[PDB]
Protein backbone atom coordinates (compact mmCIF):
# COMPACT_ATOMS: atom_id res chain seq x y z
CA UNK A 1 0.00 0.00 0.00
CA UNK A 2 0.97 3.66 0.01
CA UNK A 3 3.43 4.71 2.73
CA UNK A 4 2.14 6.09 6.01
CA UNK A 5 2.68 9.66 7.22
CA UNK A 6 4.43 9.71 10.61
CA UNK A 7 2.58 12.50 12.42
CA UNK A 8 1.72 12.62 16.14
CA UNK A 9 1.25 9.01 17.38
CA UNK A 10 0.41 5.98 15.24
CA UNK A 11 1.20 2.27 15.33
CA UNK A 12 -0.69 0.96 12.27
CA UNK A 13 1.80 1.10 9.39
CA UNK A 14 1.75 -0.05 5.78
CA UNK A 15 3.75 -3.20 5.08
CA UNK A 16 6.23 -4.42 2.47
CA UNK A 17 5.69 -8.04 1.47
CA UNK A 18 8.09 -10.65 0.15
CA UNK A 19 7.81 -13.68 -2.10
CA UNK A 20 9.89 -16.58 -3.37
CA UNK A 21 9.67 -18.26 -6.77
CA UNK A 22 11.13 -21.64 -7.68
CA UNK A 23 12.03 -22.18 -11.34
CA UNK A 24 12.30 -25.81 -12.45
CA UNK A 25 14.14 -27.00 -15.56
CA UNK A 26 13.24 -30.46 -16.88
CA UNK A 27 15.76 -32.62 -18.75
CA UNK A 28 14.64 -35.51 -20.97
CA UNK A 29 16.60 -38.47 -22.37
CA UNK A 30 15.99 -39.68 -25.93
CA UNK A 31 17.41 -42.38 -28.18
CA UNK A 32 17.62 -43.46 -31.82
CA UNK A 33 18.42 -46.80 -33.44
CA UNK A 34 20.14 -47.35 -36.78
CA UNK A 35 21.14 -50.39 -38.84
CA UNK A 36 24.61 -50.96 -40.26
CA UNK A 37 26.97 -53.67 -41.50
CA UNK A 38 28.74 -55.90 -39.00
CA UNK A 39 32.51 -55.40 -38.78
CA UNK A 40 33.49 -58.83 -40.10
CA UNK A 41 31.22 -58.52 -43.16
CA UNK A 42 32.80 -55.34 -44.57
CA UNK A 43 35.34 -57.17 -46.75
CA UNK A 44 32.49 -58.82 -48.68
CA UNK A 45 30.99 -55.40 -49.46
CA UNK A 46 34.12 -53.34 -50.16
CA UNK A 47 34.01 -51.91 -53.68
CA UNK A 48 36.50 -50.04 -55.86
CA UNK A 49 35.50 -46.61 -54.53
CA UNK A 50 33.29 -47.27 -51.48
CA UNK A 51 32.15 -49.84 -48.93
CA UNK A 52 28.52 -50.89 -48.66
CA UNK A 53 25.40 -52.14 -50.45
CA UNK B 1 67.15 -41.55 -67.48
CA UNK B 2 68.59 -38.03 -67.54
CA UNK B 3 71.98 -39.48 -68.50
CA UNK B 4 70.33 -40.99 -71.59
CA UNK B 5 67.33 -38.73 -72.34
CA UNK B 6 68.23 -35.11 -73.06
CA UNK B 7 64.61 -34.17 -73.77
CA UNK B 8 63.52 -35.51 -70.38
CA UNK B 9 66.37 -33.66 -68.67
CA UNK B 10 65.51 -30.40 -70.46
CA UNK B 11 61.82 -30.72 -69.58
CA UNK B 12 62.79 -31.29 -65.95
CA UNK B 13 64.98 -28.18 -66.00
CA UNK B 14 62.55 -25.84 -67.79
CA UNK B 15 59.27 -27.01 -66.23
CA UNK B 16 59.77 -24.42 -63.49
CA UNK B 17 59.57 -21.45 -65.87
CA UNK B 18 55.96 -22.31 -66.81
CA UNK B 19 53.42 -20.20 -64.94
CA UNK B 20 50.46 -21.40 -62.91
CA UNK B 21 47.00 -21.71 -64.50
CA UNK B 22 44.41 -19.05 -63.72
CA UNK B 23 41.72 -21.62 -62.87
CA UNK B 24 43.12 -21.83 -59.34
CA UNK B 25 41.71 -18.41 -58.40
CA UNK B 26 38.19 -19.64 -59.25
CA UNK B 27 38.22 -22.34 -56.54
CA UNK B 28 39.06 -22.71 -52.87
CA UNK B 29 41.93 -24.98 -51.76
CA UNK B 30 39.47 -27.55 -50.38
CA UNK B 31 37.48 -27.71 -53.65
CA UNK B 32 40.28 -29.34 -55.69
CA UNK B 33 41.15 -33.04 -55.46
CA UNK B 34 43.21 -34.99 -57.99
CA UNK B 35 42.15 -38.40 -59.29
CA UNK B 36 44.18 -41.16 -60.96
CA UNK B 37 42.65 -41.67 -64.41
CA UNK B 38 43.76 -40.63 -67.89
CA UNK B 39 40.70 -41.58 -69.95
CA UNK B 40 37.47 -43.23 -68.87
CA UNK B 41 34.84 -42.70 -66.18
CA UNK B 42 34.86 -42.66 -62.39
CA UNK B 43 31.71 -42.93 -60.28
CA UNK B 44 31.22 -41.24 -56.92
CA UNK B 45 28.76 -42.13 -54.15
CA UNK B 46 27.14 -39.67 -51.73
CA UNK B 47 25.49 -41.06 -48.59
CA UNK B 48 22.58 -39.46 -46.73
CA UNK B 49 20.71 -40.14 -43.50
CA UNK B 50 17.21 -39.19 -42.41
CA UNK B 51 15.06 -39.39 -39.30
CA UNK B 52 12.17 -41.83 -39.58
Amino acid sequence: ANPTTIANEVNTISTIGFSSEVVRLNYLKLQYKFRHLKQTSEKFYTSDSYIGD
Amino acid sequence: LFDENYYAKAVANIIGEVKDPIMYKWFSPDQIEDVDLQMGYQKTVKWDAFLN
